[PDB]
């Protein structure tokens, strides 16, 4: 839902993003939506498909796996909020159908 | 060191019923299904006269084979007819060729016009009008 | 699933000594002629082999069967692959029912024995090692991946029941 | 590992005569030769180690039909196949 | 042979060690303890749901 | 060569001029000794280049395939012993004596210096093989098998001498492979064929096409004493390497009519170790093994380009040690059955524990398990041929298909049983049955440690 | 050792700390007793090696060649002077090849150092690299007179190739 | 004992083992390859600090 | 498939004096068993069945030889046959890839081997 074209920079394997590529994005409500840091995202070592919404709740989620190192759960209830996170995300983005099915309708 | 009968000559009509046996018992008086006829096909220098080829095959088994030796493992004196072939091959089985077994992959085959589709989880058929539309409809708003 | 099987060759090595030889489903018995721990571990394993209600790869093999919920895929492969998981809980009882069920049927002797400790300390280590491995290591690993974690009506939980049939 | 001795098979051969209901317990232990009662033809001599087929059974060939007829001939070569006494 | 410390039989079911059955029946009750997390606490799909967002105008 | 042929020609007058049974420990005492000097002042460097003394020697810089050839005088003495002592010492002192003067025109070849001096050391043999030949075998086909020898090395070698004595007074002289440097190229004529043609043909004739190896199942199925020129045959089947001295310059542009050397020798390769499967002869099942992974040269030579040259170099001598050896493990296990019917040795592996481990580990080289030096010499010419075009991996791959179900066939022929005869047969593989199957797996396994001294230029 | 400029790495940057329980981690339990056991075989060894070893010293040197001509001498119908030029053009094409391998190894540094990314960072070997092996096999490669390795022969021909068809014969360059 | 069997294993090569990589890493002009940290926020042996 | 194979069949009384080929093999074992028990042997029987096995398989086939046929010469759809197909690929390629190699390029910048 973001970008802007012409990357500045040649820079491959899509980084060069408008600012971070989300799966569709954004698109309607909200018709943007906002991200993490980008110059974060390349510090912290972390793959792609990990640069999409809730991720900054994850780098704070993943952190405590070490800060708290001999332990069996960092946080179950943040990883159901996490998912929480996750399925408020999903369920925005399974709304397509509900309108794609309608507003290809005739009016 | 053996030279009389020591091999064939160019047969197989060369008075068979003195090659099996003069030694070389193939045959027991040259009828015995194995006289020194078998040429098959005459042209080819491929077994002459030959107390050899087409003889009775597919395969000694080693099975019970309580005479002595008799098959593959202890020897029986005179009885190779054609070999390299037969210390791994045997038997008929159950039923027959009905190969059903090209027929077994050709359940996929057919599973080949389910290929030419996808397999999109949300949402079910809708396949009877242009409602489904795959891709997104119109603009921001 | 290297637990799985290493295991249960071994557990049933000690069946074929036990008969000194037959190696065939048929001409065995029931499950207690003298034969108590192994019988146990027999039903582990192949309850394992059903489809883990909540044994060893229950985090290998339900993560898996629900990857393939939202997929692009052949849509004869899902018609492919859950179908088998079907035919995997005959897999279980068919041992059971020849094996570990039915009256006492072999030729006579009786000739068996199960006490060797060294068998004893070999299936006592790698059983216990075999409840806990995926409690230790799908809970202490770095995620790589977002996952599905949607599964609604009449379309999610049918897996178990594929097996239960 | 479990050995063998030859007291076990003067039994077994012996018991299975008693388990036929054909076979009283009144004809000869060793030599009754299966003719003095053997009847008929066909399973009177393969029916009468049909019990043995599924105890001892070692597929049984065909060359130990006639040899059975002699009830000790049977006890003979037993011994013979599965490595026995001494 | 050397020691027969388990007998052959006749069909008279030769029995266990009397210890044998003590490590059998240790190893259901370790696994029917754990059924614990199985139910208490874990659900079908910890997930939660949508109430069918039809209405999106 | 400074002197390796002068203290090799002086073991000559050492054998007869011995005592009586003593002619066989003096003989392979010195014999040994050679292989430190053999060793000593070659392998120099290295960089552009070493020529050597004089018009005799370029030292054989870039190939060095010279060592192997030493060993084997103090190979075959210890293997040719088993049935030749019956005979009178006045021929057992001659066997010795032309053994050596086989070693003699050898040494100075590879080396030559010269491409005129490398023909007539070329010829300069097949007469005292041919001795070993005719005497010295068994019952009959030898005579014919004698003339089948010659008549194709020597009808093709001939116009050599009409194409070499052509260049000599054209361009210069070729006495120098130095003097190489100013070469005019060789365009596409009508004469210019044959002057290809007739260069290359006597090098096809003994390293041989699909076609024309008529001869090699001759020579090696009736064979001497225990393998005693058999061993010296397969090295002077890669001795006719001289193709790579030639055609690397002198016509280098002339790849034009490859094509019907390539195809021939390309498809000959999956068909000629193909038609061995069903050999019921033992040493003919191995005289097809040498036709078929010797003709990979052929195609790796032919194309050019190095990548190649790092493996057809390494290919000469992969097999120098294997089917040497091979060869006594059939010039042995013939001493104790008398027929080389391959049906008839079963029953083993239980009356001959210690020579398993000698089965296999020749067996496991055509296999060639890849830490040895014949995978490190296929997968450089896989890697070759590869871009020339890319389906060739087809042939080449089915050519690695076929001998794998080949090797194991000769191996599994001894693991049967209960043997049905053989009162004979106990000998229970002595001292030297072991000895002289052995100093052929130590090196062969030793070099893949640092293989950089079998390499080309490259 | 080498120079750091031909082999480059950034700093170590390495995090530290974070604890924050009191729950019992094993990480004391490791490093602070087996350093030790190794410590004493090791270290006390290679010093005693270190003082045997500097008991007394061998030199070797550096050897550095003599380069008066270069290509086009001589004359054709020489030996001499054409054999120096080509003892001069096969030095320069065994050194050739290994600066392609030191070129490649610095590809290997940032790959295995990164790891996660690796792909929009390190900004310099993908456009280094591919600018010396695209300046690798024009001109100083014989594709495929590579053979015979055909030195003055060959060497000069690509690149009279080079100029006579390039440069030129555009049509019109 | 379980003293000397035990010791002359393991105890052993890893004494050589070792001496073979610290006069290694400083020789060879790559080392192990070692990886980066994968850090969230900001401390360790730096300064840098993240909200 | 490969084959029928004919496990039974009729007979009594086709040709009922059919017997006694036996007695050659019983002769040949008699012969056999007489030679195979002896006290001091110490090597193989000869048993000439292998003789002439391999004699008429390694030579006398062309003695036996004539080209009187044209089955024998069918090689030339076998010999010369598939020898001439490999040689139409192979310069179909090499020509098809080598203008495509001199007009336009294929390979990358990367390609140092070759
Ligand atoms: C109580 C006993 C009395 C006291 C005994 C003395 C104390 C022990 C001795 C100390 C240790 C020395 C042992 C040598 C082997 C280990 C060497 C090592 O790891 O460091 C490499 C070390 C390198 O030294 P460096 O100073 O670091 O660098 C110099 C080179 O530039 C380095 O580069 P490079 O040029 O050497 O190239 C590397 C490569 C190149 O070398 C080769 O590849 C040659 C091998 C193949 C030859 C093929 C050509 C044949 C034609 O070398 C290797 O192959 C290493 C493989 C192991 C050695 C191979 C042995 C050859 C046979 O040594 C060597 O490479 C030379 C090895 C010489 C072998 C000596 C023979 C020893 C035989 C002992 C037998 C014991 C039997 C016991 C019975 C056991 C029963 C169970
Ligand atoms: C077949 C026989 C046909 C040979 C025809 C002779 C070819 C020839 O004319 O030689 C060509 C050339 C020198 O001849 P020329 O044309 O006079 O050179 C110009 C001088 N200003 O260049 C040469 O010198 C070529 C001379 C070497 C070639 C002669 C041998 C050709 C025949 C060998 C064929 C291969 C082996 C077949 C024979 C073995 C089996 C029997």
């Amino acid at each position: 839902a973001r970008r802007y074209l012409g990357d500045a920079s040649v820079e491959p394997d899509p980084l060069r993003m408008p600012t971070f590529p989300p799966d569709y994005g954004f698109p309607e409500r909200k018709e943007r939506e906002m991200v993490a840091t980008q110059q974060e995202m390349n510090d912290a070592q972390l793959v792609l498909q990990q640069r999409d919404y809730c991720a900054h709740y994850l780098i704070r989620f993943l952190k405590c796996k070490r800060d708290s190192f001999p332990n069996f759960l960092a946080c179950k209830h943040e990883r159901h909020d996490w998912d929480y996170c996750e399925h408020l995300d999903y369920v925005k983005r399974m709304k397509e159908f509900e309108r794609e099915r309608r507003l290809l309708q005739r009016k | 060191a053996s030279h009389i009968t020591k091999d064939m000559l160019p047969g197989p009509y060369p008075k068979t019923p003195e090659e099996r046996a003069a030694a070389a018992k193939k045959y027991n008086m040259r009828v015995e299904d194995y006289e020194p006829y078998p040429d098959d096909g005459t042209g080819y220098g491929d077994y002459p006269k030959l107390p050899d080829r087409s003889q009775q095959e597919r395969d000694p088994w080693y099975d019970w084979d309580h005479p002595d030796l008799r098959l593959n493992w202890g020897e029986p004196m005179h009885w190779d007819l054609d070999m390299y072939i037969r210390n791994r091959v045997d038997t008929s089985p159950t039923p027959v060729n009905w190969n059903l077994m090209c027929k077994h992959l050709f359940g996929f085959v057919a599973f080949m016009l389910f290929m030419f589709w996808v397999g999109e989880t949300y949402p079910a058929y809708q396949p009877v009008g242009p409602k489904q539309y795959p891709y997104n409809n119109l603009y921001l708003e | 699933h290297a637990f799985f099987k290493a295991m249960l060759f071994m557990c049933s090595g000690s069946i074929i000594h036990s008969l000194n030889d037959e190696q065939d489903i048929r001409k065995m018995g029931g499950l207690f002629k003298a034969m108590p721990f192994t019988t146990t571990a027999l039903i582990v394993g192949s309850l394992a082999l059903t489809g883990m209600p909540f044994l060893t790869g229950f985090y290998s093999k339900d993560l898996i069967i629900e990857a393939a919920n939202t997929s692009y895929t052949n849509a004869w492969a899902l018609l492919m692959t859950l179908i088998a998981t079907s035919f995997t809980a005959i897999y279980s009882t068919r041992i059971i029912f020849f094996a570990l069920l039915g009256q006492p049927r072999f030729p006579t002797l009786v000739n068996i024995n199960e006490n060797n400790p060294l068998l004893i300390n070999s299936i006592k280590r790698l059983l216990i090692g075999s409840l806990f491995a995926g409690y230790i290591i799908s809970n202490n690993i770095p995620p790589t991946t977002i996952p599905q974690m949607t599964m609604p009506y009449y379309l999610k939980t049918t897996a178990l029941i594929v097996t239960i049939l | 590992a479990p050995p063998l001795t030859l007291e076990g098979i003067k039994d077994r051969v012996l018991y299975v005569l008693k388990l036929y209901d054909k076979i009283d317990p009144e004809k000869l232990s060793v030599n009754s030769h299966f003719m003095k009662d053997l009847g008929l033809d066909s399973l009177d001599q393969v029916e009468i180690i049909m019990a043995m087929e599924d105890e001892f059974g070692f597929e049984i060939p065909d060359i130990d039909a006639e040899k059975l007829m002699c009830p000790q001939e049977i006890v003979d070569y037993i011994a013979d196949k599965k490595d026995v006494y001494e | 042979g050397g020691g027969a410390h388990i007998e052959p039989r006749y069909r008279q079911f030769p029995q266990l060690t009397r210890s044998q059955v003590i490590q059998a029946e240790f190893f259901s009750a370790t696994m029917w303890f754990w059924i614990l997390w199985r139910f208490w606490h874990d659900s079908d799909a910890v997930l939660g749901h949508f109430p069918y967002p039809d209405p999106s105008q | 060569m400074l002197k390796y042929i002068i203290p090799t020609i002086m073991l000559m007058p050492l054998t007869w001029l011995s005592k009586n049974n003593m002619i066989w420990v003096n003989s392979t005492a010195h014999s040994l000794l050679i292989s430190f000097t053999s060793l000593l002042l070659m392998n120099q460097f290295g960089d552009n280049s070493l020529n050597f003394s004089l018009l005799f020697f370029s030292d054989s810089l870039s190939t060095p395939l010279l060592i192997l050839t030493m060993w084997l005088l103090p190979l075959m003495l210890m293997a040719s012993q088993h049935h030749l002592s019956k005979e009178n010492l006045t021929r057992k002192k001659l066997f010795i004596t032309m053994l050596i003067s086989l070693q003699l025109f050898l040494i100075m070849t590879f080396t030559a210096m010269e491409l005129i001096l490398f023909y007539i050391l070329f010829e300069a043999t097949l007469v005292p093989t041919l001795i070993i030949i005719t005497r010295w075998g068994n019952q009959t086909e030898r005579l014919n098998a004698g003339l089948y020898f010659l008549f194709y090395t020597l009808a093709g070698s001939l116009p050599l001498l009409v194409a070499l004595i052509y260049i000599q007074n054209t361009v210069g002289s070729l006495n120098f492979l130095m003097l190489q440097y100013w070469v005019q190229p060789v365009h596409n004529s009508w004469s210019n064929v044959f002057m290809w043609l007739a260069c290359m043909m006597a090098f096809m004739v003994k390293m041989p096409l699909y076609g024309l190896h008529l001869w090699l199942p001759k020579a090696h199925v009736e064979a001497p004493i225990a393998g005693s020129m058999v061993l010296a045959a397969v090295l002077l089947k890669l001795g006719g390497y001289g193709m790579l001295r030639i055609t690397l310059i002198l016509n280098p542009m002339t790849d034009f009519m490859a094509y019907p050397f390539i195809m021939l020798s390309l498809w000959g390769m999956i068909m000629t170790s193909s038609i061995c499967l069903r050999q019921t002869d033992l040493k003919s099942l191995i005289a097809y093994s040498s036709v078929s992974h010797m003709a990979l040269v052929i195609v790796a030579i032919l194309i050019q380009t190095p990548w190649s040259y790092m493996g057809a170099t390494a290919l000469m001598i992969a097999h120098g040690l294997t089917s040497s050896m091979l060869f006594c493990l059939a010039n042995s296990n013939y001493e104790r059955i008398h027929s080389r019917t391959m049906i008839l040795a079963r029953g083993l592996q239980t009356l001959l524990p210690l020579m398993a481990t000698w089965w296999l580990l020749a067996s496991l080289t055509n296999l060639a398990l890849p830490p040895t030096i014949n995978l490190i010499g296929e997968l450089f010419v896989v890697m070759s041929t590869f871009s020339w075009s890319n389906i060739t991996i087809i042939l080449m791959g089915v050519n690695m298909v076929i001998t794998a179900l080949y090797s194991l066939y000769m191996l599994i022929m001894t693991q049967r049983g209960k043997y049905t005869y053989h009162i004979n047969n106990i000998s229970p593989s002595f001292t030297r049955e072991n000895a002289l199957m052995s100093l052929h797996i130590l090196p062969l396994l030793l070099l893949t440690l640092n293989p950089k001294i079998i390499l080309g230029p490259l | 050792s080498w120079d750091k400029d031909v082999y480059p790495e950034p700093p170590r940057r390495t995090p530290a700390p974070s604890p924050q329980t009191s729950l019992p981690n094993p990480i004391t339990y490791l490093t602070k007793a087996f350093d030790l056991l190794v410590d004493r075989p090791v270290t006390l060894v290679r010093e005693f090696i270190e003082r045997q070893h500097a008991k007394n010293k061998y030199y070797y040197y550096h050897r550095e060649f003599r380069r008066v001509p270069d290509i086009t001498e001589c004359q054709e119908k020489d030996v001499l002077c054409m054999f120096e030029a080509e003892m001069q053009w096969r030095r320069d094409y065994k050194v050739d090849q290994e600066i392609v391998n030191i070129i490649q190894e610095r590809l290997k540094a940032c790959q295995q150092r990164e790891g996660e990314s690796h792909r929009q960072n390190c900004a310099k070997e993908l456009e280094q690299f591919t600018q010396v092996v695209k300046a690798y096999q024009d001109r100083y490669h014989d594709l495929g007179a590579h053979y015979s390795a055909r030195k003055c022969l060959a060497k000069q021909k690509q690149r009279m190739l080079a100029e006579r068809k390039a440069a030129k014969e555009a049509a019109a360059a | 004992r379980h003293s000397i069997f035990a010791f002359t294993h393991v105890l052993i090569p890893v004494w050589i083992i070792h001496y073979y990589l610290k006069y290694h890493v400083t020789t060879k002009p790559y080392t192990i390859v070692e990886k980066k940290p994968r850090i969230f926020p900001g401390d360790t042996i730096l300064e840098t600090g993240e909200v | 498939t490969t084959l029928d194979p004919a496990e039974y069949d009729i007979s009594s009384e086709t040709r009922k004096a059919q017997a006694e080929r036996l007695a050659i093999r019983s002769r040949l074992k008699r012969e056999y068993q007489l030679q195979y028990y002896d006290p001091s042997r110490r090597g193989v029987i000869e048993d000439p069945a292998l003789v002439r096995w391999t004699y008429a398989r390694s030579a006398n086939i062309y003695p036996n030889f004539r080209p009187n046929t044209k089955t024998s010469l069918l090689g030339a759809l076998f010999g010369i046959g598939p020898l001439v197909f490999w040689y139409y690929v192979f310069k179909t390629d090499r020509d098809r890839k080598e203008k495509l190699i001199q007009e336009g390029k294929l390979d990358r910048t990367f390609n140092i081997s070759y």
